[PDB]
DNA sequence: AGCAATGTAATCGTCTAGACGATTACATTGC
């Protein structure tokens, strides 16, 4: 099987988000990315540099 | 695996309570040896087979002293509280429930101290055993004192110049004349026979009177009196009041002595068995400053000696109004006097003939 | 020398005050017993006891305030649980309890109390821990109000009992303590000018401070303490020692603690109230005894008004004195009202006896 | 030879792997446990990455209660030799091995499997290419090695990568033998109770955020913190 | 040493989701 995301479950349910100082589990920088869009993006990145 | 727990249940609540392991909440309750034996065996067997075959997380639930606590086995409370070492209370409960099994059929009572010393590395304290005994005693509608063959350890000690004779239909024990021994143990039925009362504390002044001994009997529970000493005093009074006379507690001037004396004198509104002869002729602060006209005896009050002295002023004067006439008038006035004077006396160093009439 | 108000209260009188109209005196049995100052020729003050129940815990301190320049008079009193209980005594007599403090602040046990007259009326009161608050009166349609303006924290750690206090004219809040260290502050600065201590350089003991009184001018400062079995008074001129008033035999002024003392109107005499029962009058120049007022319970043959036996059975032929006060000229009424200056006293046998010499 | 390889969650594109040495109601137990973190990136980059990897000793020693031994690099990897502090060989024997052979009958005991290797294959794709930026990968070393713990490694292996479950086990393992010794005058129920403690779901991180939350400061989860 | 009380710490209800605050809990005084 595959893992979810720590924030996907954290955002599907209604958590008041103030657990950043307590649980430290809220990192806003990046989220779950679909495999197809990520693959096409990295392919484009490699193709640009050549 | 979340594939089946996240995409099918879609609620913040209604999930932490539904997808919770099936707990078999078991009640401790369901006046004879066979009845309690059978009920405790049923508890033990129903817990054991549930753990073994069905694999059921047990949830022990019981009642506590009325002014509810549930001891779940795999600490399955979804709230990791810092104060959560709850399996050391459950393993003492289930261990005492085994000693009860091992001691009931023999019909010979065993003290709390022996039970503690059998498994000291587990119970870790003789107070814990008593605390958990006074819970399974209540949850079984049994008297805390007349109970499932577990007895106190005879703290209180009595000096008497005449052989008193207890009579318990457990057969009779016998306190002997002139031998500072412990008060004999007996159940709540004995007809005490004689063949005056001066109660003390700390065992130090008591030992001094035993050494001196210049017909006065010297009952003395060592700190704050135990149940055995209070039962001894009560039954002694109610069976030989026409012999004995002038019961007198003797404590020092600290706002602790005034509580040790209060233990003999009167308990709360639920005060079943207390010695009612407690004419508290204690060593007051106006009795030391009068003999101080023959390391100072007078010690200034700290923040514990006083905080507890003004707590017997707020407590005593709660329902009764008239201070002019009351059995606690003497206690209240002496309690206010220490707070005003800021200095408490002692009885260890000021021993004299005041204890006797002459 | 004046009509003794024997058997005033029935538990224990603990203080007294004077208001040129009133002679308010708290006691242990909950209620004040204000006595009208002006009699006519012989009327006993017993029928003038205008009692009013205040708090059932008890009372230890009391102080009054008279402003005549329309005739607002107040009476403050602290209880044995710790509470300011201002009572605006109007005029027959009505005891309207006043509430000038919020319940939020009322969390600590106030102990001492003393009023400060306006030259801006001020009142201060020490806590049991050692804190010393300083209020300020704004009576000014009618709403008396007590407003805080400072608090001189006890520098010591751990803190002591904080027995006494003063609000001297020019401003020096001599907060006495349970072992020397008489804190000295300023009424308009709240910055401790000095921090005194017990000049005794003997072994470590508990020499408490019972009273701290100033001079009407504002120069002298009487200090009354005890060497744990005697009474001594040492002046702290504004600690800086001027001398130790005592009597020849050692270094003691009384055979027991000097419980209270007060200055005079001209500041030329220092009356003393000792547990030894005498009232030895000192002087600020000669430092010698003037007169002795021994007390005994044989003034009246009839036993119904005099008290000679305590609650337990001992003989109070040697009554202690908890508080005495001085009355200005034209305060008391009777013979020698203007040519003589009167003083009142409070004894152990619960008998307020106003006094007059020559 | 059953093996489990978690699917590649594209947070950058990386993977995982749990190697087990068992015979095929189960109880998973740490070996005696090496956590491999080979990057497989097609400079000082390896030095700083090893620094971040070794910056998690505070986590492994204050949350999961482990004991690091080596941070050795076998020519490609940043492996961490981890020895369990709670599930020591003495406890591993005492709790389960003795009744598993002493009480030989149709008991129903859980068959204990094992696990040694956790080979992660985090493969970053930097936007600028070969060059990287420091402190930019903390919310990439913290949103994978926390998501994997939250999702499955606390459910299907609650004894080796579970914070609160291991905390409860080390809290209540002292009174685990005398609670059955007083229940059946034996030690038969030790493996069943140890399996039930792992099977408990009310001690995973999923059911711990969603509560009344009486105590804030626990489960820091900010692993691989930059020095 | 068998019983007890003080002090504060932690959690549990209400009332403004956290807080505070007004309540019980058990550790550390004590005789
Ligand atoms: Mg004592």
């Amino acid at each position: 099987n595959k893992i979810t995301c720590t924030q996907d479950f954290l955002h599907q349910y209604f958590v008041t988000e103030r657990v950043s100082i307590q649980f430290g589990l809220n990192n806003k920088t990046v989220k779950r990315i679909n495999k197809d869009e990520f693959d096409k993006a990295v392919n484009c990145i490699m193709s640009w540099t050549n | 695996a979340l594939e089946g727990l996240r995409k099918k249940y879609k609620t913040r609540q209604e999930l932490v309570k539904a997808l919770t392991p099936k707990r078999r909440s078991i009640h401790l309750n369901s006046c004879s040896n066979a009845d309690v034996l059978a009920h405790i065996k049923h508890f033990l067997s129903l817990a054991a087979n549930s753990l073994e075959q069905h694999q059921q997380p047990i949830s022990i639930v019981f009642q506590n002293k009325k002014k509810h606590t549930t001891l779940d086995f795999p600490l399955n409370g979804p709230h990791l509280s810092t104060h959560q070492f709850k399996l050391k209370r459950c393993a003492i409960l289930l261990n005492l429930l085994k000693v009860v099994m091992e001691k009931l059929p023999l019909g010979k009572n065993t003290t709390v101290r022996d039970i503690f010393y059998s498994n000291v590395e587990l119970f870790q304290r003789q107070a814990n055993v008593v605390q958990w005994l006074d819970v399974i005693r209540f949850n079984f509608k049994l008297s805390p004192r007349k109970s499932l063959n577990i007895i106190p350890a005879q703290k209180g000690l009595v000096y008497s110049p005449f052989p008193i004779d207890i009579y318990d239909n457990i057969q009779k024990q016998t306190i002997f004349s002139g031998k500072p021994c412990l008060i004999p143990f007996f159940q709540d039925d004995a007809v005490i026979k004689l063949g005056n009362i001066v109660i003390v504390e700390k065992e130090a002044v008591f030992t001094k009177l035993v050494n001196n001994y210049h017909n006065t009997m010297l009952i003395t529970g060592k700190g704050f009196p135990d149940f055995l000493t209070r039962l001894f005093l009560k039954k002694l009074e109610q069976y030989c009041s026409n012999l004995i006379s002038d019961c007198s507690i003797f404590t020092d001037a600290d706002p602790y002595g005034i509580s040790i004396a209060l233990n003999y004198t009167h308990s709360n509104e639920r005060n079943a068995y207390i010695c009612t002869m407690a004419n508290y002729k204690g060593i007051r602060i106006t009795q030391v400053l009068a003999q101080n006209n023959e390391s100072i005896q007078l010690l200034s009050l700290n923040q514990r000696d006083y905080s507890l002295a003004k707590n017997l002023i707020a407590s005593l004067t709660a329902n009764s109004w008239d201070i002019a006439t009351s059995p606690l008038k003497n206690v209240v006035i002496e309690c206010q006097r220490e707070i005003f004077f800021q200095k408490k006396a002692e009885m260890n160093e000021i021993d004299a003939g005041i204890f006797k009439y002459k | 020398a004046t009509a003794n108000a024997g058997k005033a209260h029935d538990a224990d009188i603990f203080s007294v005050s004077a208001c040129n109209s009133f002679t308010v005196s708290c006691s242990g049995d909950g209620y004040l017993k204000v006595w009208d100052n002006k009699l006519l020729d012989n009327e006993n003050p017993k029928d003038k006891s205008y009692s009013h129940f205040v708090h059932k815990s008890g009372l230890h301190h009391v102080d009054v305030l008279q402003t005549i320049e329309f005739e607002l008079c107040l009476v403050a009193t602290t209880s044995f649980s710790g509470d300011l209980l201002f009572y605006r005594i109007t005029r027959k007599v009505i005891f309207e309890k006043l509430d000038l403090l919020d319940s939020d602040m009322k969390k600590h046990s106030f102990w001492a109390l003393k009023w400060g007259a306006s030259n801006s009326h001020r009142l201060v009161a020490t806590d049991v821990k050692g804190t010393t608050y300083i209020w300020k009166f704004h009576p000014f349609n009618w709403s008396p109000t007590l407003e805080l303006q400072g608090t001189v924290e006890s520098p010591m750690t751990p803190s002591q009992f904080a027995t006494s206090v003063d609000i001297s004219e020019r401003g020096l809040i001599a907060t006495g303590f349970n072992n020397g260290t008489v804190q000295i502050s300023e009424l308009s600065t709240l910055r401790p000018l000095y921090n005194f201590e017990s000049q005794h350089s003997m072994i470590n003991n508990s020499n408490s401070i019972r009273s701290v009184k100033f001079s009407p001018q504002g120069s002298l400062l009487a200090i009354a303490h005890d060497s744990n079995s005697f009474g001594c008074i040492t002046l702290y001129e504004t600690g800086e020692r001027i001398g130790s008033l005592s009597v020849p035999t050692g270094e003691f002024a009384h055979s027991s603690w000097v419980m209270s003392l007060s200055f005079n109107d001209s500041g030329e005499t220092l009356c003393s109230a000792g547990w030894d029962g005498k009232l030895r009058f000192w002087d600020v120049k000669t430092k010698e005894r003037i007169t002795t007022l021994n007390m005994h319970c044989d003034d009246i043959e009839i036993e119904e008004d005099i008290l000679a036996v305590d609650e337990h059975g001992d003989s109070l032929a040697e009554p202690g004195v908890f508080d005495v006060k001085f009355l200005k000229k034209g305060w008391r009424s009777g013979m020698g009202a203007d040519l003589n200056e009167s003083l009142c006293c409070v004894c152990l046998d619960r008998s307020i006896r106003w006094f007059r010499e020559a | 030879a059953r093996d489990i390889t978690f699917l590649t969650v594209f947070l950058s594109a990386w993977t995982s792997t749990v190697r087990i040495e068992g015979p095929e109601n189960s109880l998973y137990i740490p070996l005696l446990l090496k956590i491999k973190l080979n990057f497989k990136m097609n400079q000082e980059l390896f030095t700083k990455l090893r620094e971040i990897v070794g910056s998690s000793i505070r986590f492994w020693e204050e949350q999961l209660f482990y004991q690091v031994q080596d941070v050795s690099t076998i020519e490609n990897h940043v492996i961490l030799s981890l020895k369990c502090t709670i599930l020591t060989d003495a406890q591993i024997s005492t709790f389960i091995s003795k009744p598993r052979e002493l009480h030989t009958h149709a008991k129903g005991y859980p068959e204990i499997y094992y696990l040694s290797e956790l080979s992660t294959t985090v493969n970053f794709f930097s936007k600028e290419g070969n060059y990287v930026e420091i402190s930019q990968v903390i919310p990439h070393f913290n949103e994978y090695f926390s998501s994997l713990i939250v999702s499955q490694l606390e459910f299907e292996y609650p004894m080796v990568f579970s914070m609160i479950s291991r905390l409860r086990l080390k809290w209540q393992q002292s009174s685990l033998a005398p609670i059955s010794y007083a229940l059946t005058s034996n030690s038969v129920l030790l493996p069943i109770m140890l399996n039930m403690i792992a099977q408990d779901k009310s001690s995973t991180t999923a059911y711990q955020i969603l509560c009344r939350r009486r105590g804030p400061p626990i489960q820091n989860f900010q692993i691989f913190s930059l020095p």
